[PDB]
């Protein structure tokens, strides 16, 4: 139960991070077009 | 207690789908 | 209606001398005794009254209760007695206490579903029936709603009507259900006529719906919202397009475009 | 002691595998012990869990033969045994709560729909079916196919053909097992031909021709032909001959549904192409079927929407449309819209995959 | 086989026959919930009557069926409100799971309700019938003499 709290915490950090992947991915799309255009 | 286990379980399920996206993000 | 003090005897003898209303009056005090005994429920565990003895007396009290209830016009009570009664009639192999009034009740029940125009339930009911083909086809009482269901389905209304008049059971206790049935067909006929005909004479619609007076047909035509001239009925409205909420959908002009773009937009998001 | 718990479990699975007629002598006598085996130190542990170490299938195989009512022998008001099974399966059903349960849970629903299909009432199906959705990614290709098969059967009494066609066509594209190519394959084909009949669009059984017994095929052709040529007379005499067949399979329901269809199919082949079609022809065709309800049936015919026509009987012509569409607005765009949705779901799987 | 004998008596007239019907239904609610789900408005009308005294039993039967549907929150209200149909002192799959949910309900709320007012537990703001089930969970826990559970739920 002190264990359950701890495990929920570890998972939560992980969650914020799963959204975080998506946000860098969106950004990269914009930069890819601009680079390809540049060439 | 049982409900607390379930909340954790659903997070574990979502992650694997993210892992396959961690791979896709690297290709971009 | 008394006969003697005991409920079984009193109910049978009252029921016998007629007095179906009385019988319904008797039915709650009998039902309360029936609940206690535990004969009332279908029996799964051995008690020596699983399908014999005091069980046969209980079955008889439900058979009579069902007959009395329909004759008084209490559809609701008919359903309650028949639901209680039907596990006797069949379960998946319940074959150990059969009567022939059973047969009469099911034909009435089949007719009850039929008259409300529950097509699907009629199909489910045959499925509950343990031998579908033998029980249904042999038995002449049971044959009238089945022949009827075919002829209604095809849109051979006139043949269904002739078969209902000439029956044995019309004399008996199909009389109750006839009134409901007749409205059901006349409505389907009224609806068939609205769609097909652009115009047709008043006299023709009167014969098709089963009136032998013009005025009862003009009153129904008028309720249905058909326009009528002298000597002709008109069907400029063969339908009635619209009908409150349900729009931005189907046959508009630029909400469609928005929707087109939107399907694309989702599609982009997924790919990308 | 770790070893002890494990050792019981492996033994329980093993007894369940053996008892399909090896070192065995009466499936029913043994059922009591199989129920006994199942519930402690196995069924008990799993409370928030599902696996393919627990399998309803093994117990299904066992239970199915008893439901030929030859061990019951119809001496009794209801089976005890099925009620017991049903009680116990419903007990699992509680435990499942759509958090991780889709696996074994789905088999229990196949079993529940089967008992309704044998002799129950199939109006109870609706809830189970809905409950039972939750993302499915743990059910096996054969399991998907059997469930669909049962589901299709449900749909048909409820008078929902299209939905049933999609499911049965989706079923037969699962299952690389050579053990569900055997009699089960035949049952599946039966149902796909029946659905084809009901819609009344019915193509020839060509495809079926090298994947069924020539014995099965000829009667199966006979039914289809009865619809296609559009005779009531032909249809009734085919029902009369192959009575044992329609009874046996239990697709006796066809005889009710199809009769109204057969008579309509028979008008349809007779052309409705031009702005008026003379009343005498259409009357003639119908006269054979029934000549007391020629107006009632044609009106009903129109109402249904299978075909659509306009009648004056103060002109005595029946007026008709081509029955051929237009492309000039949203309705072909709706087909475009369905297709793109299908592609996107598929796209999502390829990326995931 | 069918729940139809029982259900027939549930719509029949006289209070006595309806009291019997409730108790007849009761025994096998769980197995047959699907059929009984349609009859829920009828059962619910007994519940709302405060003249008919087997209201509590009708509620109990409602709860079992809602649980099987997915409406866990709704049944949890309805068992409390019946005023005896919430009993944790029996051990069941029904009881264990809806208790799991009940704690979840109070905890979620408890985050919000602390932020407004830090005396809420002290008061009627979260209704006494809920607060009792929660307080009993604490006692349950303490008896097992493993303190980390009791303190957890309360934190």
């Amino acid at each position: 139960y002190f264990k359950l709290k701890k495990l929920e915490k570890e998972y939560e950090l992980l969650t914020l991070q799963e959204d975080y992947i998506k946000d860098e991915q969106r950004h990269l799309k914009r930069e890819l077009k601009r680079a390809q255009e540049e060439v | 207690e049982q409900k607390i286990q379930e909340t954790e379980l659903k997070i574990r399920s979502k992650t694997e789908n993210v892992r396959r996206l961690e791979a896709q993000r690297n290709a971009l | 209606m008394p006969s003697l003090a005991e409920l079984t005897k009193s109910l049978s003898i009252a029921f016998e001398n007629g007095d179906y209303a009385a019988c319904e009056k008797l039915l709650p005090p009998i039902k309360i005794e029936l609940i206690k005994n535990n004969l009332l429920i279908p029996d799964l565990s051995i008690q020596n009254d699983i399908y014999l003895n005091d069980l046969m007396i209980t079955k008889r009290i439900l058979e009579v209760g069902a007959l009395a209830s329909i004759q008084t016009f209490n559809f609701d009570s008919f359903e309650n007695y028949f639901n209680q009664l039907k596990p006797y009639y069949f379960s998946n192999n319940h074959k150990l206490s059969e009567s022939d009034k059973k047969s009469k009740l099911i034909s009435l029940y089949l007719l009850n579903l039929l008259s409300q125009n529950n097509t699907t339930k009629f199909h489910s009911e045959l499925q509950y029936l343990d031998k579908h083909i033998k029980n249904l086809e042999d038995d002449s009482l049971l044959s009238y709603p089945i022949k009827l269901d075919r002829w209604l389905m095809e849109g051979s209304y006139q043949k269904a009507w002739d078969l209902l008049q000439s029956g044995s059971q019309n004399i008996s206790e199909f009389d109750s259900f006839t009134d409901i049935l007749k409205s059901a067909i006349r409505d389907e006929i009224a609806k068939n006529t609205e769609l097909s005909y652009d115009f047709l004479p008043l006299s023709n619609i009167k014969a098709l719906l089963f009136f032998n007076n013009e005025k009862e047909t003009e009153k129904f035509a008028l309720e249905r919202n058909w326009p009528i001239v002298n000597s002709k009925v008109y069907f400029n409205n063969q339908s009635k397009e619209k009908a409150d909420y349900e729009d931005e959908m189907m046959h508009e002009e630029d909400q469609k475009t928005n929707i087109i773009e939107k399907a694309m937009d989702y599609a982009i998001s997924i790919e990308n | 002691k770790t070893i002890e718990v494990t050792a019981e479990i492996n033994c329980f699975m093993h007894l369940l595998v053996q008892l399909f007629l090896w070192d065995s002598k009466e499936l029913e006598q043994l059922v009591e012990f199989n129920r006994k085996v199942v519930i402690p130190n196995l069924l008990c542990y799993y409370n928030l869990r599902s696996l393919n170490l627990i399998n309803a299938k093994l117990w299904f195989y066992i239970y199915l033969s008893h439901e030929t009512l030859a061990r019951s022998s119809e001496e009794i008001n209801s089976d005890n045994q099925n009620i017991i099974l049903r009680s116990t399966m419903m007990k699992f059903l509680k435990i499942a709560s759509l958090k991780h349960d889709n696996e074994t849970k789905a088999m229990l629903i196949n079993l529940i729909l089967r008992d309704f299909l044998n002799n129950g009432e199939v109006d109870s199906a609706s809830d189970f079916i809905s409950k039972l959705e939750y993302p499915h990614t743990d059910v096996s290709s054969s399991l998907e196919a059997r469930y669909f098969f049962y589901l299709s059967k449900i749909n048909a009494i409820q008078l929902d053909y299209s939905t049933a066609n999609e499911y049965i066509i989706a079923a037969i594209r699962k299952a690389p097992h050579n053990s569900k190519s055997l009699g089960f394959l035949q049952q599946s084909n039966k149902l796909h031909c029946c659905i084809q009949l009901l819609m009344g669009d019915i193509p020839e059984l060509s495809f079926f021709h090298q994947s069924n017994m020539q014995k099965s095929l000829l009667p199966y052709y006979h039914l289809t032909k009865a619809v296609k040529l559009g005779d009531l007379k032909k249809f009734t005499s085919t029902i009369t001959k192959y009575k044992q067949l329609l009874l046996k399979d239990d697709t006796y329901q066809l005889c009710v549904r199809l009769r109204s269809n057969v008579i309509k199919t028979g008008i349809r082949i007779i052309s409705l192409t031009y702005k008026k079609i003379s009343l005498r022809d259409i009357c003639l065709k119908l006269n054979l079927d029934s000549e007391q309800t020629v107006e009632y049936m044609v009106s009903r015919a129109i109402r249904d929407g299978v075909i659509e026509a306009k009648i004056n009987h103060e002109d005595g012509f029946i007026e008709t449309t081509e029955l051929l569409n237009i492309y000039d607005s949203e309705d072909p765009q709706q087909v475009f819209d369905e297709r793109i949705k299908f592609a996107n779901q598929l796209h999502d799987e390829y990326l995931v995959s | 086989t069918t729940a139809a004998p029982l259900l027939a008596l549930l719509r029949e007239n006289q209070d006595s026959v309806k009291t019997y019907a409730l108790e007849s239904i009761n025994n096998v609610v769980d197995q047959l919930w699907s059929e009984i789900s349609n009859e829920l408005p009828d059962i619910e009308a007994l519940y709302d009557d405060d003249t008919f005294s087997d209201r509590e039993m009708a509620a109990l039967i409602a709860s079992k069926v809602y649980y099987n549907l997915g409406e866990y929150e709704s049944a949890v209200k309805y068992a409390l409100a019946a005023k005896d149909r919430f009993d944790i002192d029996e051990k069941s799959q029904f009881v264990e799971t809806i208790v799991s949910k009940s704690i979840e309900m109070y905890v979620q709320e408890a985050s919000k309700q602390y932020t407004k007012d830090e005396q809420f537990y002290t008061k009627d703001i979260i209704d006494p019938k809920l607060t009792s089930i929660f307080e009993r969970m604490i006692e349950k826990c303490l008896k097992a003499s493993e303190l980390k559970l009791a303190l957890g739920i309360a934190l």
